[PDB]
Parts: C-alpha cells; structure tokens; sequence
C-alpha cells in the first residue's frame, strides 16, 4: 500500500497549483470520494 | 419529329415513395422510384433466402466487433501487465505526492476507473483515434523515415563540418490522445486531442492542453486517465502519476477488417481548391439558404 | 374581479393539509372523462364535506380535476358558489388566453401555422406543459423520447378500457413502449393546460409545487385487496367492523374526507373502487425535441430545443403520510422542484439537503438531475424562477407571466409593434 | 392435465384464498379461461391480481 | 429516467451554477459595473452565449 | 507546512495482495462474462426485426381469420335466408 | 431533381459495363442536421456481397486477408491497402436545396406529376438529392446484399451508414 521513494527525504510544497502538479489529499475527502464513486457506480439473457 | 427522353420522364412522373432505415435504426432517409427509369423495362431477378441473410448479419456482427475488440485486447493487455508486474507500478507522469495517505481508496477507485471506462467503450476514443493516423499512406514511409534516421551512428567529424546540417529526429512536443473517466460523477472523456511532453529534468511526462495550459488530473483522486502515444505506446495512469504501460497490441484482426472501416479519407478536387499540391485555402463555397442563390 | 377565488386557491395550494386522496384520484382519472364522470357522485360529497370540514379548495392541484369538475359536475351536488370558483379559475384561464395572443392582429396563417403561435410560445404547439396525460393533436416537429430513440408511430400504443389486459399490466415497469388513451387532446385544451401549469401554478404557489409518481402496481392490490372490493353484488354492522373490512390504510386516507351518512365508509370505499378499471400505467418522463418556428430558425437551425415533461404523473402541494411507502419524489422542472417535498419523500435526497443546507432555496437554483438539467436548450430559463420566488400572488402575477411568454420571432416582433406594444 | 394449472393460477400465483373458489366467481373462471394460456409474467402476480381487479371493478357498474 | 433519480442525490456532491444562473442576481443599477463577472457573455439580446 | 515527494523514475508504488487478488477476479469475470457490447448491439436490432416480423404476421391472421368468418357467414345465409344473388 | 434524371440516364450508359442499376435518395433533417448539408462536398457508396466481400476485389480473397502487421516500416499494407480501399468506393452525384419544402410540392412545381396513392404529403427543412447505385452479380439482386452510404465534408470528417437490399425493396420487387 505504502510508497517507495529515490528520495528519502521530503520538499515543502510551494508556488501556485498551475505551474507543478500535486495530489492535496485530506483523508475525510478520499474517504467521501471513494464511497461516492461506490454508490455512484451501482447507481448507474 | 423526337420524343424527349426528359419529357416522358416528367410527364409519366413517379408513384412510389417509403421510408427506409439503416441497419443499427438510428437513420431514415426516403427512396424515389421513377416509372420512366430503365429498371421497369430490364426484367431481371430477385432471391432472399435466410441463409443469405444469416451470413451477411455474421458479416455485420464482425464489422460491429472491429473496435470493440481493440478496447477489449487493451483491456486484456492491462489487466495481463497488472499481474505480470506483481501490481506495484512506477511513477511514470511527474506530480508531487504523500507517503502519509490511504493510497487503498485509490487503489479501489482506479478499479471503479477501469471498470466504468470498460463500459463505456466506444468508436470514438483515443486507441481508433491514434489507429487512424496510422492507416494514412503517408505513415509508412514516415515510420519507416523515423526508425531509419533514428538508427543512425554519430556522425564522423567530416559530416559535421562540412555540408548540409546535422539535425535531431523527434520535435520537442510529441502529439497524443486521450480518454479520461471521473468516478464521483460518472462520466468518461474520450474524443481527447492532447499535447504531451517528456520532462528534461526527469524522464517523466508532463501533459498539455491543447492551448498550452497543463493538465489537472494527476491532482485529482477521482480522476483516471489512459495515455496512447502516435507510435502506439500505451498508458494507464491513476492518480499520482502512476501508470501500468504496454504495446497496443492489433494482431486480433485481419488488415481489411480495420482497414476498410477506418480508412481515413483524401480529397479529390472539386471547385474551390487549388490544383497546386496541397496549397493554402480560401473560405469554403458553400451553397447556403441565407443567401439568393446564384446560377 | 376574481380576487377571492384567487385567495382561495392561494389558502388551498400552500395549506399543509392539503387532502392526501386527490393525489390518487388525479393518477386514477388521467383526465379521462368516462373516468371521472364514474366518479361524479364520489367527488361531489368530496368536494362538499371538505370545504365545510376544511376551508379550503379541493382538487385543485391538478388542471384536469378542476376543468372536470367546472364541466361536469356543474349540473348539481354543490352549493352554486363552490362551481362558481371553479368556474372562475377556468375563467382566469380564459382570461389570460385572451390577452396571451394579438386579437386585433392575428387574422390569417404563415406557414401552414397560425399567426398567434408565432406571437406567443403559450398558443404554440412545441412548449409542452409540465404534466401531460394526453399527446397533443399536432406534432409537427415534436420528437418524443422515451428511451433513447425518438418514438417512431410503433412504439406508441393505444390502451384499451374494460377489456382485459394484463400484457400491459406487466408492461407497468417496462418504459419504451407508450400506452396512450385514444383521445389526442386539442389544440385549445393544450393552450389552457399550459396557462394551467405555466402561468397560474408558480405564480400561486412560489414554486414550493412538485411533482411525484405513485406505485400503482403495488399500491392499488393490497389497497384493495380484501373481499369487500371482489365480491360485490348486482351491512352497517359496526364501524370497527368496516373499517377491519376495508384495511387500516384505507380507514387512515378516506375516513372523514368522502364519507357521509348517506354513503357510509364502506358505501365510500367501494364507491372510489369503481375507478380503478382503468387502472392506467406507472409514471414516466418524457423529453421533447423540436426545433422553433420557422422564424426563429434563422439563428441557429441547429437548436433542437430539449424540455422535459411527467406522463401519468400528479402535481403535489405537500408531502403525503399515508403514501410514502408508495411514492416516488420527481424534480423536473425548475418550477415544481421543491425542495421540501423531496427531502420528505427519500432519505438520500435528504442527506443531499442536509449537507448542503444552501440549496434549501425555492429560486430555482436546487440541483436538478442531470438528466433534465439541459437549461440552455429549455424554453424557460432562469429568469422565471427568480420572478416565480419574489412575484406575490395576485391575478397580476399569473397574467404577466404570460407576458413574459412572449416570443423573439421577427415576425412576433412586427405584430407586437403594430400593436403599439 | 388441468387441475395443476388451474390450482398453480388460483392459490400459487393468484394468492387468493381459499374460500374463493370458481363458484363464487363466474368473472374468475371466464379470466383463468385466458390466464392459464400464457405460462408467462408468473413471478409478477401483482399484474394478475390488478387485472383480475380492475376486470372486476368494470364487471360491477351500473351503467 | 423516474427511478434513478434518487441515486444522483446520494452523491454528496455540489455542482456549478451555470453564468444564467448567476447573472440574475446582479441588482439592475450594478449589472454594468467591473464587479459584474459574467459581462462578457453577454454579447446579444436575443441570444445566450 | 505542508510536506510531499517530488516525482522520480525509480519511485514506485506497491500494491498490497488484496487488491491484486481482487484486480484478477474481476479481470476472471470479466473474460467468462460473455457480455460483450457488439452482442448487446445485435440483439438490439434482433428485438427490432422480430417485432417488425411479429407485427406483420399479426394482421395477415387477421386478414384470413376475417376472410373466414365471412365465409362461413355467407354460407349460413345462403343456408338460411338466400338472398338475391 | 436534375441529378436523379441525369443519373438515371448515365447508368443506362453504362449498365453493361459497371451491371448497377440506378437508385435515388433524398435526405433530410434526420440523417444529417442544418450545417452539414449545407456544407457537404462528397457522397460516396460501396456495395457489399451477402457474405461480407467488397465489390473493389474478387470475390476469391485478397491479399490484406492477413493479419494485421504491426510493423512499423509497413503500417498495415501501408500503400496498397489504401490504394485498394480507395478502389472499393465509387462517387455518386448529389444536389442540395437550401430551403423548407413539401416534397410532392417541390416536385409538382418541377415537371413531373407525382402520382403517389394519397395525401401522405411530408414536410421538411432542406433537401440533398443524392443517388447511388447498387450491384447485379448476374442480371439478379440477392436480398442480404449491403449498401453502404458515405457523407464527407470539407474538414475530411465523414459519416458512414449502411443498409441491406431487402428493406429497400421489401416488396417493390416481390411483387414485381
């Protein structure tokens, strides 16, 4: 599940969201996506 | 003194008029039959017996199931890459992430991903939409162009000197198609024109709009996104940049099969275009409502 | 001056106790008048115990009931001043008719099509009105939708009455066939419906209406059930006994709303059971597609304008209680989208409101389904529900909304300005 | 023979009781005169039964 | 049509006011100010873009 | 503030063996689905010939139950009641 | 009008040569919408047999029979193929009216007197007269063949339909 990453040590995000891209992730909001998309799926011989 | 054949056309006018279908029902367009017209005085035959029928309906089925089956060889190559590799796939588009997060939901999302995608298959979509470039008479001799001026040696220092310049082989903008599935609202974006580019800093790919602006699916956890690139390299790619990779793999068809369906069209000349080869345009003719009709 | 009978409907429409039966009797009758004319004498004692038991207009929420009831219950049963309301709102109606189109310009066709439809989009065919029960006599442009494929003459079925006719009775939860009574309704009638629906309705009631399904195919065999509605010949033993006879969801909807002491509850019951031989289908919605009048093609031919419409559905004021387990919420339209309503009716569109208390407005601003929300392509768009929330309820009210239907159509433009409007 | 279909359209599908035999309704043998004609729509009852009601219901005007 | 409807409100997801929408409640004195975001739309009286 | 990992090549992302699992059964069912979209197309247009045939063989029994009846109708008259010609 | 008679004409020509016989069209608001039959540059058809072979080959196979090559230096039969395809379709003449119409009006006010059985009158937005031609193997039609009706326009999108004989001459010919 985890990640694995060449660097071993992290960078503080910084500059506007229109010039690098990152996944911004709150775990509520993942959570509240996923369960979402679960209903959303089901819900759509 | 002669009869005219337009006159005893006219005048012995038409009776006969029905509405007819395509096969699929999705079109209906009306057939005209004139009783002055040579198929009355030719007398010939007619036969409609089931076995006819039932071959050209296989035929039909085979003409449907052209495109169908490319989605379902990529679909197949994905889920065959995803065991070959053990599941745990690189970063192959460049955004930055979080070792702290529940990368699971994702995990559950790119499977509603694919799955929502696998419905909604489709003629238009970025696999048919990179094939047809490719059936072009001009790829051939392109392809062939690009591998042989790839697999060139460094020059010997005489060239470089001397003569016409050396150049490099691929632009610096690579040109892509795309199909794009949202699962929060269930929806897939497939007819996708897409400009991509591979980052000098790290060889990973950075995405463009078609206007030069970036992309915002790496961003997004709700968002997958399948990559094909015009030598049909192939991509599919959840979010944080990670992507499941292969050939497009078309060895499940016979050339006619694709080819006759998906040829892409040339133009032969018709009033408004220059008989110079391939030379710039004026504004099309035409023939509109909105104005008095000309001669 | 019809003011009082506009307050009336106006104390009626937005009552919280609005009477829960003419729901079922509205998805019952369609309109159809054998239908109604069956239940003349049931509706009579209705409408007569509830206004003296409640101050209030019943039956009014659907168009068809009140014209019905105007028409053919004018002969007798009621106080002469209860018809003389439901004459005066059917007079509102004409009323406003009257001034929609251009009397004074609008002599001769253009196009094979009247002068007045170009005029206004209420005398015109291609705006259909939110609750339909019968397909219109003309259908020119008009493409209807049910399934995916605009239905081609094949797909759409007369129902038959009186005989018997379980195919269709499965059919109830199918949706591409349609089943239609044989009576395309008129021109006239289909302006007076849309007045109706359009003009009168938001006006009234600030667009807090909505529509909803009924599940017939369950709700009507276990309604009636029990023996008193199978056996019947060609009693008044004791209430308690008629009411275990009748079943307690019948005791809960009809026990003092049609029942007098010349029909006692079991003469009420069975009285109301005679309708449901024409039973009717589930709900539906609907889609039309129809580019404009040939005037307004200049700009755009590509527009095929998309509307969506409710067929065997009912137009509701308040939330029902007895008929919850049996109801389905619709919002469809940006009038008849209340939010109230809905959120009683389901949990889940509940949950939506909840966590979303900003979109507890009435303005027409609720979310609608994606499916019908095609604003751009609508007739209506939102400038109607913003006059709708703010417009106070007057006869002024309604007749400018039919000002407002106005068209933009060259030639709509000339005959206005000859006018000197 | 008839008397499985027969039972099967009265007291399986039909769910109606007992007591309700075809004695006590003509109308009930003239509709299983046509029910037991298509083996089909057996899981939805609900649809015989409103059909059976609704055949009744006219059965029974005035007019 | 009818009975999916509940399933699009169980997704707890707000949606975008469409620029008709949102025009209309620009009061009439201050519908020609900078402050009014949607003015460039507004390029035709009978058409909306 | 907030804190991430810049993109690399040699980074990669392990999938936990419950997922794989449940990635290959659906990639299981779906190959023993047979629900492919071409034959929900071609049953589509199978329904639509079948009631076209249905419907046409619908009015020819009409027509000849109808012929019949008449038939038969005109015999009992001319049994009954013979009438001119 | 003028293209199905001159059409009708130009096959007599050559109906010996090419064994099609002549077949007029006319479309309307629902196959194709407003812009696109004011726009449209090309239409073109290609005949298939009842067991799904095209009419620019012999009927004993060809050889794009293969499968596909995934090649790169070859793309599939890169120029041959394409030649070959375009071989297997054939050019139809066409006509488009700008204007709304009633059909039998439009015709009447022509020269012809259409004499249709009754007052089935159809209106539409616009009119494109096209006519195609369709294939007799020997002086016969098989009922399974399949014509297909291909629309281009000036950007080199197309619009590509297909329909099979027997609708067409469901009993026009039966009971001839």
């Amino acid at each position: 599940s985890l990640l694995h990453t060449f660097w071993r040590l992290p960078v503080a995000v910084f500059f506007e969201p229109h010039e690098e891209n990152v996944l911004r992730c709150p775990e509520r909001v993942l959570r509240r996506l996923l369960e979402d998309a679960a209903v959303t799926m089901r819900g759509g011989d | 003194d002669e009869v005219a054949r337009t006159d005893e056309w006219k005048g012995a006018g038409v009776s006969r008029l029905r509405e007819v279908w395509d096969v699929q029902h999705r079109v209906r367009l009306r057939v005209l039959w004139y009783v002055n017209s040579f198929w009355r005085s030719r007398e010939l035959s007619y036969d409609d017996h089931e076995v006819e029928l039932y071959r050209a309906l296989d035929a039909y089925r085979a003409r449907i199931a052209v495109e169908y089956v490319l989605i379902r060889a990529v679909r197949d190559e994905i889920y065959a890459v995803l065991r070959r590799d053990g599941g745990a796939l690189p970063q192959r588009f460049a955004c930055h992430v979080s070792r702290n997060m529940s990368w699971r939901v994702v995990w559950e999302l790119c499977r509603h991903a694919l799955a929502l995608w696998m419905d909604w298959a489709d003629v238009r979509s970025c696999i048919i939409k990179a094939l047809t470039p490719r059936l072009s008479r001009g790829a051939a001799a392109a392809a062939q162009r690009a591998r042989r001026q790839r697999e060139r040696s460094a020059p010997k220092p005489q060239e470089l000197l001397f003569g016409p310049r050396n150049e490099s082989g691929p632009p610096a903008e690579q040109t892509w198609y795309a199909d794009v599935v949202r699962c929060v609202r269930a929806q897939v974006d497939l007819g996708v024109e897409v400009r991509a580019a591979r980052c000098p800093r790290t060889g990973l790919w950075i995405v463009r709009d078609r206007r030069g602006r970036l992309r915002r699916w790496l961003s997004q956890p709700e968002v997958c996104v399948l990559y094909v690139t015009p030598d049909l390299d192939f991509y599919w790619v959840l979010p944080g940049g990670f992507a499941v990779s292969s050939r497009v793999t078309l060895h499940g068809l016979a050339q006619r099969a694709l080819r006759d369906r998906f040829q892409n069209f040339e133009a032969v000349l018709a009033r408004g275009m220059h008989v110079e080869a391939g030379r710039q345009e004026p504004e099309t003719p035409r023939v509109s409502g909105r104005r008095l009709p000309f001669d | 001056d019809y003011e009082e009978t506009l307050r009336l409907f106006k104390t009626t429409v937005t009552s919280p106790n609005y009477p829960e039966l003419c729901y079922l009797v509205d998805v019952l009758v369609h309109g159809n008048v054998d239908a109604f004319l069956l239940i003349r004498t049931f509706v009579a004692r209705c409408i007569v115990n509830m206004f003296h038991t409640r101050q209030l207009l019943v039956f009014a929420h659907s168009y068809a009931l009140v014209t019905l009831i105007a028409e053919h219950l004018a002969d007798g049963a009621l106080p002469p001043q209860l018809l003389f309301h439901y004459r005066n709102l059917v007079a509102v109606l004409r009323l406003v008719t009257r001034i929609s189109a251009l009397p004074g310009l609008n002599n001769g066709q253009l196009a094979e099509e009247p002068l007045s439809a170009y005029v206004n989009a209420l005398h015109d065919h291609r705006l259909w009105p939110p609750f339909v029960t019968h397909l219109p006599r003309n259908m020119e442009g008009v493409q209807v939708v049910a399934d995916r494929q605009p239905l081609n003459p094949a797909n759409i079925e007369a129902r038959h009455h009186g005989v018997s006719d379980v195919p269709r009775l499965g059919a109830m939860d199918a949706d591409e066939p349609l089943f239609v009574d044989d009576y395309r309704a008129t021109d006239d009638e289909w302006t007076l419906q849309k007045v109706f629906y359009l003009c009168l309705m938001p006006a009234m009631t600030n667009n807090r209406a909505c529509g909803l399904g009924l599940n017939l195919k369950t709700l009507l065999v276990d309604l009636f059930y029990r023996p008193a509605f199978l056996l019947m010949p060609a009693p008044e033993d004791s209430i308690a006994a008629q009411r275990q006879a009748v079943g307690e969801m019948l005791t809960e909807l009809v026990e003092d709303v049609a029942t007098d002491a010349h029909t006692p509850l079991l003469q009420a019951c069975r009285e109301l059971f005679l309708a449901v031989q024409f039973v009717g289908e589930h709900v539906k919605v609907l889609e039309v597609r129809a580019p404009l009048d040939h005037a307004q093609r200049q700009g755009l031919p590509d527009f095929i304008s998309r509307q969506h419409v409710l067929y065997n559905g009912c137009c509701v004021v308040t939330a029902p209680k007895t008929l919850i387990e049996y109801s389905l919420p619709v919002p469809f339209h940006r009038f008849y989208s209340n939010p109230t309503i809905c959120a009683a009716l389901s949990d889940d569109i509940k949950r939506y409101v909840t966590e979303f208390p900003h979109y507890h407005r009435h303005d027409g601003g609720f979310p609608l389904p994606t499916a019908f929300a095609h604003e751009y392509h609508n007739w209506l768009r939102s400038p109607f529900s913003r006059y709708s929330a703010t417009c106070p309820n007057v006869l002024h009210s309604v007749m400018t909304l039919a000002a407002m239907l106005y068209k933009i159509s060259p030639v709509s433009l000339v005959l206005q300005t000859k006018a000197h409007i | 023979k008839r008397d499985e279909k027969h039972r099967h359209v009265v007291n399986v599908v039909l769910e109606l009781p007992t007591e309700i035999s075809e004695a006590t309704h003509p109308v009930l043998a003239t509709m299983l005169s046509k029910y037991t004609r298509m083996s089909s729509l057996f899981n939805d009852k609900c649809a015989f039964k409103l059909d059976l009601l609704r055949m009744v219901a006219v059965s029974r005007t005035r007019r | 049509a009818a009975r999916r409807i509940p399933h699009f409100y169980r997704v707890r997801r707000e949606v975008p006011r469409t620029v008709n929408e949102m025009k209309q409640d620009f009061v009439v004195t201050d519908f020609y100010k900078v402050g009014n975001i949607t003015l460039y739309t507004e390029l035709h009286p009978f058409f909306d873009f | 503030v907030a804190v991430f990992f810049e993109p690399h090549e040699e980074n990669v992302l392990r999938c936990p063996e419950r997922v794989l699992r449940r990635l290959l059964e659906d990639a299981a069912v779906t190959m023993r689905g047979g629900g492919w979209r071409e034959d929900v197309l071609m049953d589509r247009v199978r329904k639509r010939y079948l009631r076209q045939e249905l419907r046409d063989l619908g009015h020819r029994v009409q027509t000849y139950c109808e012929d019949l009846e008449g038939r038969v109708s005109e015999a009992e008259a001319l049994l009954n009641q013979q009438c001119e010609l | 009008m003028e293209t199905h008679l001159y059409s009708d004409l130009a096959f007599e020509a050559r109906f010996a040569d090419d064994e099609q016989l002549p077949l007029h069209l006319v479309l309307d608001q629902e196959v194709l919408s407003n812009e696109e039959a004011e726009t449209l540059r090309y239409v073109y058809y290609r005949n298939v047999d009842s067991a799904g072979r095209s009419t620019g080959r012999a009927p004993g196979g060809d050889e794009d029979d293969a499968p596909a090559s995934d090649d790169a230096e070859d793309a599939v039969g890169g120029d041959r193929a394409f030649d070959r395809e375009r071989r297997t379709w054939q050019r139809a003449c066409f006509r488009v009216l700008p204007r709304p119409l009633e059909l039998l009006d439009y015709l009447r006010q022509s020269g012809l007197t259409v004499t249709l059985e009754k007052e089935q009158r159809v209106r539409m937005f616009y009119a494109v007269f096209t006519t195609l031609g369709l294939r007799c193997p020997d002086n016969r039609l098989s009922g399974a063949q399949t014509l297909h009706l291909r629309l281009v326009w000036p950007d080199g999108s197309y619009r590509d339909w297909e329909f099979l004989a027997r609708d067409l001459l469901r009993e026009e010919m039966e009971a001839n």
